[PDB]
């Protein structure tokens, strides 16, 4: 219908805890094909991440019984079937956010903070397919993701400020993804810790706009290094 | 089995 | 072995918070036209209380949003035709519910216990449907309700104990009917005091197997009373 | 809202 109305009926699904519905009018929205706002991008993210964010709780409960009741059997095929079945239900969701992302979203991109949102997008989806992806397609998968999460990470250093939220929160999944993805620590860790210094080092380009948002972010950036380093 | 963190978040 | 599997596939349902996908299964298992165990019904009951539970809360929080819109008529209508949608999911729920209950679980009921269950059940499907009925059909949805907890009260004072966690949840429920539909905070009190008082008297018909939740139920009858008597 | 009145069964927290 009209983008106004599926903004604000947005708006009332999130409200309501209706995340398919507040998914289905972004993604209407961005079909529509004009650049979103500040605001229509990040109710598309929020929609999206507690759509998709069901699936991935729900695969990792699930993943969690199938090894607890290894030598059991029957049960276990059970399990296999049913984490087979949020699988595809994952991917589906995560192949519509992508398709999003490469045919609408980040080509009408024109300023280099909405690129480098859209970018770390797409890394973080093709970091879920990662996730569940079958063993001959997982290479492609994580370097797909890779590739995404470097780009935004280049355009960033260049275009945006240490403190800016979006920048740190890149660097904050881009982390992860070393750490979780690639099992790479090192880089995770070093990561994450320039970038917080960083930050911590121009702590005078704050915003009156954003200086919330970037303590936060800074703030999760030293409790995953924490975690990390014990 | 914590999980560290990344943005966006879950809704609580 | 299909039954056991659908058991089994919806308590791993249940554990991954996939409600549809767990009701989806009990509503299998009835239909094969054999009487519920004890798990079994209850394992239907949670399975659909939490789908029907979703669109409730979600009704009432667009609800008032609707009426706390004092200005913005096109929000309003908006959040309505939202209302509006919600409803219809909400009396789909209700009605298939409904259906199982008359066509399997009310005619293969062999024993009062099951009989008042399932009873108890018919009464809160219908207390759902009134809450959004639309007012030339309200008074027979009301009825219908009221009648079919009449009927499993009147077979639980004669062939159950007052005691047991079936009879005491049926007054709970029963006396929030009379509290919420028929606005009579009277009855309502009147009723739940009653079975408490009952309960409270034969305290020594309390089982090994029944008594934390017969003691659990009379907790909540007396929540219930002390929030409308204060 | 405030404390509302109990029915069973109870949703999952
Ligand atoms: O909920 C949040 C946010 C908002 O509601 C919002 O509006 N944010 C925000 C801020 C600065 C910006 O420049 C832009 C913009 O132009 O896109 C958005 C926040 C935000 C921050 C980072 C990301 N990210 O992609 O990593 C996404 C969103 C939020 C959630 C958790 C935390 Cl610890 C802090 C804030
Ligand atoms: O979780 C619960 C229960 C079970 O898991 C279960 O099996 N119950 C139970 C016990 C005795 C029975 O005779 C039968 C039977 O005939 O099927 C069921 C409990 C039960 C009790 C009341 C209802 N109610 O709707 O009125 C529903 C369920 C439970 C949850 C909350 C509370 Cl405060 C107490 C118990
Ligand atoms: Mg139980």
């Amino acid at each position: 219908m009209d983008k106004n109305e599926l903004v604000q009926k947005a708006k009332l699904a999130e409200q309501a805890e209706r995340y398919d519905d507040m998914a289905a009018c972004m993604k209407s929205v961005t079909e529509q094909g004009a650049e979103l706002s500040n605001e229509e991008r990040n109710l598309l993210s929020v929609a999206y991440k507690n759509v998709v964010g069901a699936r991935r709780s729900s695969w990792r409960v699930v993943s969690s019984i199938e090894q607890k009741t290894e030598g059991a059997e029957k049960k276990q095929q059970m399990a296999r079937e049913y984490r087979e079945k949020i699988e595809t239900e994952l991917r589906d969701i995560c192949n519509d956010v992508l398709s999003l992302l490469e045919k609408f979203l980040i080509p009408n991109a024109s300023q280099a903070e909405s690129k480098v949102f859209y970018l770390k997008m797409k890394g973080d989806y093709y970091r879920y397919l990662a996730e569940v992806a079958a063993g001959d397609d997982k290479k492609g998968i994580v370097d797909q993701s890779q590739q995404a999460y470097q780009e935004a990470f280049e355009i960033s250093k260049k275009e945006m400020q240490p403190t800016h939220p979006i920048r740190l929160g890149l660097a904050l999944n881009f982390s992860v993804f070393y750490y979780e993805i690639l099992n790479s620590p090192e880089k995770a860790c070093s990561l994450a810790k320039t970038a917080f210094d960083e930050a911590i080092a121009e702590l005078d380009t704050l915003s009156e706009e954003s200086y919330k948002d970037s303590t936060l972010i800074m703030q999760l950036l030293r409790d995953n290094l924490t975690l990390w380093t014990s | 089995t914590i999980v560290p963190a990344t943005l966006p978040q879950l809704t609580p």
